[PDB]
RNA sequence: AUCGAGAGGA
């Protein structure tokens, strides 16, 4: 079992008011290649920004891209939560879930919260750890 | 990224809670008690290091260098000050209990200037 | 053995020493500082049976 | 804490029941036999022993 | 159902202090507290008495 | 000046022997009653608050002074006298003093008109006497004095004599107060809970205890705290909100030291958001009040508890005056703090077992206990005595209001049965202190007088408190510890361990003000950020800015013996910025050798001023005056850096540590009592240690010199003790050299004819002969004619078979007029000692003669008569038994070898050397290889080199000096295989045997176990009444259990009949008659053949039943729950 | 000790045999080891028993 | 004698 916790280097929320000009200077690539393109209307999103830094290895690790965490995501919340995500080649791996349609910041919390526990990326759940071996015996 | 501090209101000196000007699509730091506001200067107002990637150095203190129980080393120099002998000892913290790595002090005194090989 | 476990204790203090699969670094640096030492143990054991 | 409470007014023992509306943030204690009626603010931190308190310095207060 | 002696006996002592059995004494707490209540209930007693 | 390597073997030992001159082995019992008496009774008297009662006119009732006479005991006539402790012993008194306390009633009526009466001296109890503390008889006596007065000068005291019983009290472990201690418990809805338990120094009130925990897993950590006397929890920003700290930064100020960290901030959060709704103190106080007094309690009222609660009954050590807030809020806040640094793992939660965790309540402490209690009880007595009087109007007598009885005995029971605590609540008591001194040998007394004892409870299964902590080390016996059902929970003392006594810290604070200290109201909480708090007997008094030099100072001053007395703690931990400083009782400390830059303070001159100890009173004392020697407790053992010898302070080809603070006196001081008489532990498998240190107290000797005199229940003497030919250094201060429990045994480890096979022995008949291990058994009857009421009257007199009714056949020609019987008479099982006789309501007194305990046979020693406390005859008889070892005697060495003799054989039937020396003693073989005892091997091989140089040997624990090459080396220098072996011939034949038999003098001990106090047969017996089964015990004539197990194997063997016969016919075979109608048990008159059933009203169908008595037992104890066990016989 | 000492000696390795004898260190560390026999043979009866 | 407690033994 891998939850989002165990292959997430560290969770933030941002108040971005603007996707096309992002707070973080490193992420101004991917947005905007985003959101030129109106799959996904720039008014129904919310001010509110959750930025994840997933660690590379980690997802290699369980050989798990951004592609099956964002499909999980979007399947879990349903497009409730819209989720969007950079390639597997960056230096850093990164996704930004602000949430689009108790307040929003803190509203916010509870889904991260909510997500990094128990959301399910892989395997079955009650299964903690896995040991692969050779019996000598 | 680094962490977000609380931040006080000026007036009933309370925590300043988040919230959101529609009207100028601005962040805030608004107190609940009283009906004080600032403008934000962060713009971050939640930040979680899972990994936790702390710098122990930031914990350690020069004032170790005085404990007679801690071993001491003449291999590894000060780059400060050029002391010839050094403190050392292991992380012994939760989420540094991985990794039995060195933390060197300088013995000298008022260097007290501390690092990792 | 004892200069043996002051190789690895070397090795562990300067990151020279890397996990195995199925534990954490604290508990393989005591497997292998356990296990050098039950090799001298057995090794003086079968010294003095001799 | 007990949560039915002696009546200020008959002195009729744990006939006194307490409403927490926290929907409202009101709490409304209730004599069974003398039919008084008190209403308070509550907080979510609150009990009905703080209602009661609140109906007990009501009173005390009233009566000056 | 009060037993019979053999259930609690009475053991006598160094002397002549005949020392009864814990059941012995519980029995004289119920035999006396059913007295008194049966003389309660028999005469006017306060239903908060009684019970 | 400096000691070197080859004097140090001696400079120590002599520095040892200097404090056991000093000290002893007893010194905690002592010190701890001695601090008791001349402080504790007087601040619990002065710390009970007047009692003022009116109408009008009042009385308060100061009480203002104790006095403490000496022993004294009252007859009828009562006439005071000195009472000695063995007059207590023999006469069944209680050695104890009167108190009197000085008394002053003033009447106030009104007008002015005041005047004060003072009753001085007014006796307000019996206190039980320590022996040889400061207040005893015995005190500052010389060794003439004490043999004059029938006391044995090696007798350590610290116990008391309550009724003619020697009483010792344990010391009790308990978790130490007025410290934080956050744990994190696996199974909770807590990730973290800190905890205080804050107790005023003076002893004015229990501890009362705060928790402030952590709620479990917004959803973000949130902090509570469990005040005294609330119902329920409170969240603690709402504590600080009570405390006047309204903004959320200053409770901030007081929580978090540095407002820099984001980590400690974030967490924090979830309470202050907790406690948004409340904003200001009265609601504060309100919030507080609400939960505690009554549901219905007046606004002003409410607040007025809250208060009363917060100054008072939270931390009281911190303070309980008023104005005391900002000192309360600060150690609150460092609480909290300390409950953060664990939750983000800053900190390591505190240790359970840590010895520096942990307090050892002793006598004193635990005498203050209950005097506190007693003294309490008593002036409630006062009270309502007087308050009849004034209710009356009539004026009341003060001595008439105080019935002593309280006091006396109160401390008479609880010394007296161990249950420690009120007659009343003899069960919510926790017994086991104040145990029966084991007298049997001087070790066992020695080590009873310095037992500790960890209440954690028997039925525990949980190990962690019974292993064997590192903080034990110099301490506590790593070996000697019972090894049954307590393993580890019951302790004992290190040689050199000393527990503190207790000492005012005002001398300590009224110093840190001078010296760069500042107070926590005087700060402003930004300066606690770099700045180092400190704590003093657990309350932060203040910070300063340089913890090095205020050590360094606060170490010279106790080094000098100023202020700082020499077992105040002080400990620097230096990561965490806390001094934190101990003056309380029940720290265990060791002495320890303080060291220069790496050299010692304890140069030749010390060791030569030592060597003249008995000219010049250059004593210990002189020596820790020095600044040569320091006291170092288990909590500050943690920021010392020990060399075990003074050659680790030696210059190496790598330095370990090069910067070193103390050294070991000697290692060899770990050991307690028991322990410290094994030679060569360190050769030995440890279980086998500890077994030892147990065995030793069950070895025979002389268990005091004065035992002619003493009426002891049960008492071995060996008829030749001899001193151990191999001995450690430790024993010189035992004094197991004076009085030892043991002889040299030649000893040859072989294979003898099978009969010493699996833990056995063979011992020399012709050795048994001449008086080897030959002990005398004495045992002592007790008497007394009890004139309780004319109604029935005992008396001692010769029964006659006319007039007495319960005679047994058992004649009692031997008894006197008087009915004792006489010195120097052979009484053999079942006869008579004292003939008395109880007068009836075989006419007009039966006999209730006293008989010897069955099948003992000894002779009659002696008898004493007196009068007991009350005052009426009573009578100690003696008897004489002389024990010979035989077969089936339990025999042990120091080593844990353990075993019976197995069979005896003569000297000519022995085995033997060339010159004609057969073993004592001849043990198997096989005992020695997985048991590991090499110790007993090399205690034989240096006790052959000792016997043949005239030596004793040095088998002290860690000395290089001795080792089994140089003892070979000196054993073949006496013509001896230098392994210890020996050519031995075959007694029965004279050839010798192929293989050379390892022989030699090792110290062996004789145990209290022998067979004829264990053999036990029975066959129809007595029974017991309530189930008619076999009594329980060789002494009832008893029958052995056939359990639930046995039963279990018997069914296994499918031996039905047999199981029968054990379970239903040779225990409680029984008959009852049943109706066969409604199967209950009916009315049987088989004289006059008539059965019958009152239930059913027949009186033709009732069946036999053969059933056990318990099993008819078992079915009416059911009809007694209204169950119908119906026995259908169809 | 010195502080974060893993090497064999801290940590309880008796590097001398029961002939030669245990250093005041290995003496305690044995006395330990041996202490946890007791306990485990004292606390495993009940419980077996049951 | 009963109850409880404690200390021990295997
Ligand atoms: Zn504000
Ligand atoms: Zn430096
Ligand atoms: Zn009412
Ligand atoms: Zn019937």
């Amino acid at each position: 079992h891998t939850t989002l916790r165990k292959v997430t280097a560290n969770t933030a929320i941002y108040y971005d008011p603007n996707p096309q000009s992002t707070v973080v200077a490193e992420d101004q690539e991917w947005v905007n290649v985003y959101y030129e393109m109106p799959d996904f209307d720039v008014a129904r999103i919310s001010p509110w920004l959750l930025r994840v830094e997933l660690d590379r290895k980690h997802m290699t690790d369980r050989k798990l891209t951004m592609e099956q965490i964002a499909e999980k995501i979007n399947a879990g919340f349903g497009d409730d939560l819209n989720c969007i995500f950079n390639d597997d080649n960056a230096e850093k791996l990164v996704l930004r879930i602000r949430i689009m349609n108790m307040d929003d910041d803190v509203f916010l919390r509870c889904i991260e919260s909510n997500m990094l526990t128990d959301m399910t990326l892989q395997g079955i759940e009650q299964i903690s750890k896995v040991y692969m071996h050779l019996p000598q015996t | 990224p680094g962490f977000v501090g609380i931040r006080f209101c000026q007036e009933c000196n309370n925590m300043l809670y988040p919230k959101e000007d529609k009207e100028n699509r601005i962040l805030l730091y608004a107190c609940r008690n009283c009906d004080y506001q600032q403008e934000a200067d962060n713009s971050c107002i939640y930040v979680n290091k899972i990994t936790h990637e702390v710098d122990e150095l930031t914990q350690i203190i020069a004032d170790v260098s005085q404990d007679p129980t801690l071993p001491r080393t003449e291999d590894h120099p000060c780059q400060k000050c050029g002391h010839k002998e050094a403190v050392f000892f292991q992380s012994h913290s939760a989420r540094a209990e991985d990794a039995m790595r060195l933390y060197y002090v300088c013995t000298a005194p008022h260097c007290g200037h501390r690092w990792t090989e | 053995a004892k200069q043996d476990v002051i190789e690895v204790i070397e090795k562990a203090h300067n990151n020279e020493l890397e996990p195995t699969p199925g534990n954490t670094l604290r508990q393989t640096f005591e497997n292998q500082v356990n296990r050098i030492l039950n090799d001298a143990r057995d090794k003086t054991g079968s010294s003095a049976q001799k | 804490l007990e949560t039915q409470f002696t009546c200020p007014f008959c002195n009729h023992e744990k006939s006194c029941d307490v409403k927490m509306d926290r929907a409202r943030n009101t709490g409304v204690i209730s004599c069974t036999v003398c039919l008084e009626e008190f209403q308070t603010p509550i907080t979510y931190l609150s009990e009905p022993v703080d209602v009661y308190s609140d109906w007990i310095d009501a009173c005390e207060a009233a009566n000056q | 159902p009060v037993p019979p002696l053999s259930v609690r006996p009475a053991v006598v002592m160094q002397g002549s202090a005949r020392n009864q059995d814990d059941l012995t004494h519980k029995l004289a707490d119920i035999v006396k507290i059913n007295n008194q209540l049966r003389r309660n209930e028999q005469n006017g007693a306060a239903a908060h008495v009684i019970a | 000046d400096e000691i070197t390597p080859d004097l140090w073997q001696e400079a120590c030992w002599i520095v040892i022997s200097s404090y056991f001159d000093e000290k002893g082995l007893v010194r905690q019992q002592l010190d701890s009653f001695d601090e008791f008496i001349q402080m504790s009774v007087q601040r619990i008297v002065e710390d009970a608050p007047p009692i003022d009662l009116q109408a009008p006119p009042r009385y308060l009732l100061k009480f203002e002074q104790i006095y403490l006479s000496k022993p004294t005991h009252w007859e009828r006539d009562g006439a005071p006298s000195p009472m000695m402790p063995n007059e207590a012993r023999l006469r069944n008194l209680t050695y104890s003093a009167p108190l009197y306390v000085d008394i002053t009633k003033t009447v106030i009526k009104e007008g002015e008109e005041q005047l004060q009466t003072q009753h001085q001296k007014t006796f307000i109890g019996k206190i039980p006497i320590m022996l040889r503390s400061t207040y005893c008889l015995l005190n500052g006596l010389t060794d003439r004095d004490l043999c004059e007065l029938n006391e044995c000068p090696l007798d350590p005291g610290g116990y008391f004599i309550i009724n003619g019983s020697e009483k010792v009290l344990i010391a009790q472990e308990k978790m130490a107060t007025n410290t934080v201690y956050v744990f994190a418990k696996k199974d909770s809805k807590y990730a973290y809970t800190g905890e205080c338990r804050s107790c005023l120094e003076n002893s004015s009130r229990p501890t009362s205890t705060i928790w402030v925990s952590m709620l479990a897993r917004a959803i973000g950590q949130r902090i509570v705290a469990t005040l005294p006397y609330i119902k329920q929890e409170v969240p603690i920003i709402i504590v600080f909100r009570a405390l006047g700290f309204v903004s959320d930064r200053d409770i901030l100020e007081h929580i978090i030291y540095d407002f820099e960290d984001p980590e400690m901030m974030e967490m924090v959060k979830p309470s202050l958001d907790e406690a948004f709704v409340i904003q200001e103190q009265n609601v504060a106080l309100n919030f507080i009040g609400s939960r505690g007094a009554k549901p219905g309690v007046t606004k002003e009222k409410r607040i007025k508890y809250a208060k009363e609660v917060l100054q008072k009954e939270m931390l009281p050590h911190v303070g309980v005056s008023d104005f005391c807030e900002t000192k309360k809020a600060y150690f609150l806040g460092y609480m909290v703090h300390r409950l953060l640094l664990a939750a983000l793992g800053r900190r390591e939660l505190d240790d359970r077992d840590h010895y520096g965790n942990k307090r050892l309540d002793l006598a004193g402490p635990l005498l203050a206990f209950l005097f506190r209690g007693m003294f309490k009880n008593l002036l409630k007595e006062v009270r309502i005595y007087a308050q009849k009087f004034i209710d009356r109007g009539k004026d009341f007598n003060l001595e008439l209001a105080i019935k002593t009885r309280i006091i006396s005995d109160g401390l008479k029971y609880s010394l007296a049965t161990g249950n420690w605590g009120d007659q009343k609540k003899a069960h919510q008591a926790r017994a086991g202190v104040s145990q029966v001194l084991n007298r049997l040998t001087f070790a066992s007394t020695l080590s009873h007088l310095r037992r500790l004892n960890s209440p954690i409870g028997r039925d525990g299964k949980l190990a962690k408190p019974r292993q064997l902590h590192n903080t034990l080390w110099g301490m506590v016996c790593p070996a000697e510890t019972p090894e049954g059902h307590a393993v580890g929970l019951v302790k004992n003392l290190a040689l050199m361990a000393y527990i503190s006594v207790g000492s005012q810290p005002s001398p300590i604070l009224e110093f840190l003000e001078e010296w760069s200290m500042e107070n926590l109201e005087e700060i402003s909480p930004a300066a606690i950020a770099d700045a180092t708090k400190i704590f003093v007997n657990g309350c932060w008094v203040g910070i300063h800015k340089d913890p090095e030099q205020l050590m360094n100072t606060l170490r010279k001053l106790r080094r000098q013996m100023d202020i700082i007395v020499s077992e105040v703690s002080m400990i620097r931990d230096i990561r965490e910025r806390e001094i934190r400083i101990y003056t309380d009782a029940g720290r265990i400390c060791r002495p320890l050798l303080i060291v220069e830059k790496q050299k010692l303070l304890l140069k030749k001159r010390h060791i030569d001023q030592l060597k003249e100890r008995e000219y010049n009173n250059y004593s210990w004392q002189d020596l820790v005056a020095s600044g040569v020697v320091e006291y170092i407790d288990t909590l500050e053992e943690e920021t010392v850096m020990l060399a075990m010898t003074p050659d680790d302070l030696q210059e190496k080809e790598v330095a370990y540590c090069s910067t070193y603070t103390h050294c070991e006196i000697h290692p060899s001081m770990i050991l307690g009592v028991c322990a410290s008489i094994i030679p060569f532990p360190d050769h030995n498998q440890s279980p086998r240690n500890t077994y030892q240190s147990a065995m030793g107290k069950q070895a025979m000797g002389v268990y005091i010199t004065n035992f002619h005199v003493r009426m002891d229940t049960l008492a071995h003497v060996l008829y030749y003790p001899q001193k151990p030919l191999v001995t450690t250094r430790s024993m010189e201060y035992l004094r197991f050299r004076e009085l030892p429990a043991g002889i040299n045994s030649i000893v040859a480890i072989a294979s003898y004819t099978g009969y010493n096979q699996e833990d056995s022995v063979i011992m020399n008949r012709s050795a048994v002969d001449r008086g080897f291990f030959r002990s005398v058994f004495y045992r002592s009857y007790k008497e007394q004619e009890s004139k309780k009421g004319f109604d029935q009257e005992e008396v001692f007199e010769k029964p006659t078979r006319e007039t007495c009714q319960g005679m047994r056949h058992a004649i009692y020609d031997k008894l006197d007029d008087d009915g004792l019987i006489a010195p120097g008479v052979r009484v053999s099982g079942d006869d008579v000692i004292i003939g008395k006789t109880v007068t009836l309501p075989r006419y007009t007194k039966r006999d209730c003669s006293t008989f010897l305990r069955t099948s003992e046979t000894g002779i009659v020693d002696q008898v004493m008569v007196t009068l007991n406390q009350e005052g009426y005859k009573f009578c100690k008889i003696r008897v004489r038994s002389v024990r010979i070892p035989q077969i089936g005697d339990k025999f042990a060495s120091r080593h844990g070898q353990k075993g019976t003799c197995g069979i005896q054989y003569r000297q000519e039937d022995m085995p033997f050397t060339c010159e004609g020396i057969t073993p004592d003693i001849i043990i198997n073989p096989h005992a020695i290889p997985s048991r590991m005892t090499i110790g007993h091997l090399i205690e034989c091989l240096q006790g052959k080199v000792s016997a043949n140089k005239g030596e004793i040997g040095d088998a002290t624990p860690f000395n290089d000096a001795v080792n089994v090459q140089k003892i070979s080396n000196l054993l073949s220098d006496y013509g001896y295989h230098l392994r210890g072996n020996e050519v031995l011939y075959n007694g029965f034949t004279g050839r010798k045997i192929t293989s050379q038999i390892f022989i030699g003098p090792t110290y062996y001990q004789r145990l209290k176990h022998m067979v004829d106090d264990k053999i036990h047969s029975r066959a129809r017996g007595p029974i017991q009444i309530l189930n008619r089964q076999p009594m329980e015990g060789r002494s009832r004539d008893g029958g052995l259990r056939f359990g639930e197990m046995e039963r279990d194997c018997q069914i296994a063997h499918g031996a039905a009949q047999f199981l029968r016969e054990r379970l239903f016919e040779a225990s409680d075979p029984y008959q009852v008659h049943v109706c066969n109608l409604c199967g209950i048990m009916a009315i049987a008159n088989t004289r006059t053949h008539t059965y019958e059933c009152r239930g059913c009203r027949n009186k033709t169908q009732i069946s036999l039943v053969r059933m056990p008595y318990a099993c008819k037992l078992l079915f009416q104890e059911l009809m007694s729950m209204s169950i119908a066990p119906r026995m259908m016989s169809v | 000790f010195i502080k974060d000492d893993y090497g064999p000696e801290s940590r309880g390795f008796v590097e001398n045999s029961y002939l030669a004898g245990l250093t005041p260190t290995e003496f305690f560390f044995h006395a330990m080891g041996g202490r946890e026999g007791l306990i485990d043979t004292a606390v495993k009866t009940a419980e077996t028993g049951y």
